[PDB]
RNA sequence: AGUAGUAACAAGAG
RNA sequence: CUCUGCU
RNA sequence: AAGCGAGAAGAACCAGAAGACCAGGC
C-alpha cells in the first residue's frame, strides 16, 4: 500500500523519523503551519512580477509524468526545479492551458451536487423575473441580513455532525445523529456523493456553506432574505430600484414574515386615513410581496397576526384572532387590554422601556409539545394551567407564560450579562431578550417568583421550582393538568370603517390599537404600485419622500397654501407622515402648525419657504386648539423620537443656503428655487404661536425667557426669549 | 395537531437538573 | 548622472 | 562558475 | 426575534444476653 510504504520511507530517514516519533498529534496543529515564507504584503505586485518569469506556478511532482515537458512548439511546460519549502515542482501557465486543452477528461456530473449552492444561484437567477426599474430616493439602512440561509432545522453543530458523517464517516468519533432531519439529509447526501473523487475537504467546505446559516451586516432597502441579498447589487441602488423576483421556491417563513411586515405597515398607514377600511383595501389590492400580489396571499397564508387578521377581515376572510409569542400561539378567549409604554429597571440594573398591556385578559396557549390556559392582569399572572407532555415542555410553557406576564419579579429575576441592544446599538425587543435569557437559565426566575399553597385539586397537581411535581405547594398561580387539555377555528367577523373587527356578538376582537408598533424589515421585497410609491416604506423613506414630494409640487403647493390651505392639509400625500407622528401629539402639532401658517399668511411678508416645507406635513391631522408652545415636533422612527426643530437647523431637516438644498436625515431631497416674495428680513413670524420674532436681542426688554413660560405675556410687550440652539432673540406678543 | 407557528429564542431551560 | 527623500537604489551572496 | 529578485 | 471559532466519559462501586434483685410512675 502506497501510504504505508511512504510511512516506512519516512521512518527510514533519521531526521524525519525523529520528527515523526517526537511530535504528537496535538503538536501537529502547531508544526503544520510551520512556514518560512511570510504572507505577501502586496500580492498584486508580486503576481504581476511573477507572471513574467518562465515558471511561476507550482504543481505536484506527478505532473512530470502526466504532462509532456514541452508542447509541439517546444515551450517548456514544466521544469526539474523543486518548489521552495515543498516537494512541488515549478510550472508555467502553459502547462495549465495544455491540461485544459488536451488533458485527461473525467466525469463531472457530481460537481453540481457538491457545489449545490453556486448552481442554485445560477438556476434561481436563470428563472428570475425582471420588472421595471424605478428611479426613487432610495434610503438604504444598514442592518444584519442573511447571505447563506443554511438548513434552518439543523443548528451549526448539527450541520457539522452531518458533514462529518457524510464526508468522514470513520472519523466521526462518538457522535451519533439523533434529529430526524440529520438522518434524512445525511442519507440523501451520501447517496448523491457516491463515488465522488472530489477532495473531501472541498466537499466538507461546500456542505458547511450550504447547511450552516451565515449572516452579514449590509446596507439594504428591500427584502432581507438570501434570495434577495445575493442580488442586492442588481436590485437596490443609490437612486433606483430594479423590481426583481428571484426564481424557484421561497421559504414559507420568509413569506410569512414579509406578509406580517406589509400588513403592519398597511394598517398603521390606513389608521390615519379618513376612510381606513377603503384605504386598507386599496393598499392590499395594490401591494405585492416577493412578486406575488398581497390580495391572493392572505387567502392562502394562515400566519396569525393581528395585522394579517385585520387585512383578512377587510377582504371577508375568516380570522383566527391569535398571535405568536415565544413559539406559542396565543388566542385571547376573553378580556381586553390597551397598550402603553412604560419604563422598568431589570434585575441586572439595566433600564428598559417595555410595552405593558393594561387590563385583565385570558389566553389559550398552544405549542408543539405543550398547551396551557392563562389569565393575567397588568403585570400580574392571575393563573396558568399547563398540560405539557414532558417536564421540558412544561418548563418552556411556564417560562413563556412568566415572561408574557411582564411581572416585576420576572423583570427583576434577570441575572448575568443580558444586553437589550445589539452590537450595532439597535434596540432589541425586550420581551424576546427576556425569553432568550430565561430559556437559557430559569433557576433564578423560579426561585424569585413565589410559591402558593395548593390543595388536592383533582387532576391539577402543582409544580415546584425544582421541576418536580408537588401536591401541597406550587409556583404562584401555576398548576399542571394531566387531562392533556388541547382554537384553530376561523370565526367569520365583520370589520367596520375604522378597522375595528367585531364577531357576530359584537365584542371588539381586533383593533388597530393592538397592532404592533415595531417597524420591522421584510424578508421578501415588498412593492407598492400606486401614484405615491412610498406609502408603506419605513420611517426614513416616508420622511424623505414626503419632503421631496413637497419640493417637487412646490409651485402649486405655494398657491394652494396661500389661497386654500385646508385642501392642502387634506392632501393624502401627508398621511403616511402622520402615521409616523405619535397619535397623542398629532392633533396638538397640527393645531400649532396651522396657527403658525395662518399668522404667516396674515403678516405681510415674513414668508419662509423652508419653514413651510418643514412644517407642512404636520398640518394634515385635524387641529386641536391648545396654548402649549412647541420647540420641536416629534416623529417616530424605529422606536426613536426624531425631533424636527421649529426654528433653526437640525439634522432631521436641513436647508443648506450655500447650495439652497434640503437634506432630510442625510438624504438629499432637492433644491428650493429662489422665491422673490420670501423676504425673511430677519423677522420670521412662523415659530411661536402668537409671537413675532424681532431678531437678535438687545438686553433692554429682558435678560431672557423660556419658550413654555413665555405665555405669561399679555399683549404688545416685547421680551427676550431663549428659543433655539442657545440663541436668545427678541420677540413680542402679536397685536392679534 | 399541536404545532408552533413560529418559535423564537433558544428554548429549553437549565433549571431542570 | 538619474530615481528618490530624512535613506536608500544605482545588483547582492557564495 | 552556482544561487536569489518580498527573506 | 436573535445570530460572528471547538466537546462526553477507561477501569469498577448486624447484631440478641438472660436471669435475679432494688428503686420508681402510673
Ligand atoms: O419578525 C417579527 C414578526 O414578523 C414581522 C415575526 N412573526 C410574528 N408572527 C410570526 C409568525 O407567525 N411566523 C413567523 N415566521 N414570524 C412571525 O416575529 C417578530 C415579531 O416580533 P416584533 O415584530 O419584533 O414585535 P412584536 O410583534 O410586538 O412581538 P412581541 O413583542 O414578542 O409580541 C408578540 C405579540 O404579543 C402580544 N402581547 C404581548 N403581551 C405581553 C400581550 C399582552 O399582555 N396582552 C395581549 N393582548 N397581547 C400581548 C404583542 O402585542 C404582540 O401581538
Amino acid at each position: 500500500m502506497e501510504r504505508i510504504k511512504e510511512l516506512r520511507d519516512l521512518m527510514s530517514q533519521s531526521r524525519t523519523r525523529e520528527i515523526l516519533t517526537k511530535t504528537t498529534v496535538d503538536h501537529m496543529a502547531i508544526i503544520k503551519k510551520y512556514t518560512s515564507g511570510r504572507q505577501e504584503k502586496n500580492p498584486a505586485l508580486r503576481m504581476k512580477w511573477m507572471m513574467a518569469m518562465k515558471y511561476p506556478i507550482t504543481a505536484d511532482k506527478r505532473i512530470m509524468e502526466m504532462i509532456p515537458e514541452r508542447n509541439e512548439q517546444g515551450q517548456t511546460l514544466w521544469s526539474k526545479t523543486n518548489d521552495a519549502g515543498s516537494d512541488r515542482v515549478m510550472v508555467s501557465p502553459l502547462a495549465v492551458t495544455w491540461w485544459n486543452r488536451n488533458g485527461p477528461t473525467t466525469s463531472t456530473v457530481h460537481y453540481p451536487k457538491v457545489y449545490k449552492t453556486y448552481f442554485e444561484k445560477v438556476e434561481r437567477l436563470k428563472h428570475g423575473t425582471f420588472g421595471p426599474v424605478h428611479f426613487r430616493n432610495q434610503v438604504k439602512i444598514r442592518r444584519r441580513v442573511d447571505i447563506n440561509p443554511g438548513h434552518a432545522d439543523l443548528s451549526a453543530k448539527e450541520a457539522q455532525d452531518v458533514i462529518m458523517e457524510v464526508v468522514f464517516p470513520n472519523e466521526v468519533g462518538a457522535r451519533i445523529l439523533t434529529s430526524e432531519s440529520q438522518l434524512t439529509i445525511t442519507k440523501e447526501k451520501k447517496k448523491e456523493l457516491q463515488d465522488c473523487k472530489i477532495a473531501p475537504l472541498m466537499v466538507a467546505y461546500m456542505l458547511e456553506r450550504e447547511l450552516v446559516r451565515k449572516t452579514r451586516f449590509l446596507p439594504v432597502a428591500g427584502g432581507t432574505s438570501s434570495v434577495y441579498i445575493e442580488v442586492l447589487h442588481l436590485t437596490q441602488g443609490t437612486c433606483w430600484e430594479q423590481m426583481y423576483t428571484p426564481g424557484g421556491e421561497v421559504r414559507n417563513d420568509d413569506v410569512d414574515q414579509s406578509l406580517i411586515i406589509a400588513a403592519r405597515n398597511i394598517v398603521r398607514r390606513a389608521t390615519v386615513s379618513a376612510d381606513p377600511l377603503a384605504s386598507l383595501l386599496e393598499m392590499c389590492h395594490s401591494t405585492q410581496i416577493g412578486g406575488v400580489r398581497m390580495v391572493d396571499i392572505l387567502r392562502q397564508n394562515p400566519t396569525e397576526e393581528q395585522a394579517v387578521d385585520i387585512c383578512k377581515a377587510a377582504m371577508g376572510l375568516r380570522i383566527s384572532s391569535s398571535f405568536s409569542f415565544g413559539g406559542f400561539t396565543f388566542k385571547r378567549t376573553s378580556g381586553s387590554s390597551v397598550k402603553r409604554e412604560e419604563e422598568v429597571l431589570t434585575g441586572n440594573l439595566q433600564t428598559l422601556k417595555i410595552r405593558v398591556h393594561e387590563g385583565y385578559e385570558e389566553f389559550t396557549m398552544v405549542g408543539r409539545r405543550a398547551t396551557a390556559i392563562l389569565r393575567k392582569a397588568t403585570r400580574r399572572l392571575i393563573q396558568l394551567i399547563v398540560s405539557g407532555k414532558d417536564e421540558q415542555s412544561i418548563a418552556e410553557a411556564i417560562i413563556v407564560a412568566m415572561v408574557f406576564s411582564q411581572e416585576d419579579c420576572m423583570i427583576k429575576a434577570v441575572r448575568g450579562d443580558l444586553n437589550f441592544v445589539n452590537r450595532a446599538n439597535q434596540r432589541l425587543n425586550p420581551m424576546h431578550q427576556l425569553l432568550r435569557h430565561f430559556q437559557k437559565d430559569a433557576k433564578v426566575l423560579f426561585q424569585n417568583w413565589g410559591i402558593e399553597p395548593i390543595d388536592n385539586v383533582m387532576g391539577m397537581i402543582g409544580i415546584l421550582p425544582d421541576m418536580t411535581p408537588s401536591t401541597e405547594m406550587s409556583l404562584r398561580g401555576v398548576r399542571v393538568s394531566k387531562m392533556g387539555v388541547d382554537s384553530t377555528e376561523r370565526v367569520v367577523v365583520s370589520i367596520d370603517r375604522f378597522l375595528r373587527v367585531r364577531d357576530q356578538r359584537g365584542n371588539v376582537l381586533l383593533s388597530p390599537e393592538e397592532v404592533s408598533e415595531t417597524q420591522g424589515t421584510e424578508k421578501l421585497t415588498i412593492t407598492y404600485s400606486s401614484s405615491m410609491m412610498w406609502e408603506i416604506n419605513g420611517p426614513e423613506s416616508v420622511l424623505v419622500n414626503t419632503y421631496q414630494w413637497i419640493i417637487r409640487n412646490w409651485e402649486n403647493v405655494k398657491i394652494q397654501w396661500s389661497q386654500d390651505p385646508t385642501m392642502l392639509y387634506n392632501k393624502m400625500e401627508f398621511e403616511p407622515f402622520q402615521s409616523l407622528v405619535p397619535k397623542a401629539a398629532r392633533g396638538q402639532y397640527s393645531g400649532f402648525v396651522r396657527v403658525l401658517f395662518q399668522q404667516m399668511r396674515d403678516v405681510l411678508g415674513t414668508f419662509d419657504t423652508v419653514q413651510i416645507i418643514k412644517l407642512l406635513p404636520f398640518a394634515a391631522a385635524p387641529p386641536e386648539q391648545s396654548r402649549m408652545q412647541f420647540s420641536s415636533l416629534t416623529v417616530n422612527v424605529r422606536g426613536s423620537g426624531m425631533r424636527i426643530v421649529v426654528r433653526g437647523n437640525s439634522p432631521v431637516f436641513n436647508y443648506n443656503k450655500a447650495t439652497k438644498r434640503l437634506t432630510v436625515l442625510g438624504k438629499d431631497a432637492g433644491a428650493l428655487m429662489e422665491d422673490p416674495d420670501e423676504g425673511t428680513a430677519g423677522v420670521e413670524s412662523a415659530v411661536l404661536r402668537g409671537f413675532l420674532i424681532l431678531g437678535k436681542e438687545n438686553k433692554r426688554y429682558g435678560p431672557a425667557l423660556s419658550i413654555n413660560e413665555l405665555s405669561n405675556l399679555a399683549k404688545g410687550e416685547k421680551a427676550n426669549v431663549l428659543i433655539g440652539q442657545g440663541d436668545v432673540v427678541l420677540v413680542m406678543k402679536r397685536k392679534r | 395537531a399541536a404545532a408552533a407557528a413560529f418559535a423564537a429564542a433558544g428554548a429549553a431551560a437549565a433549571a431542570a437538573a
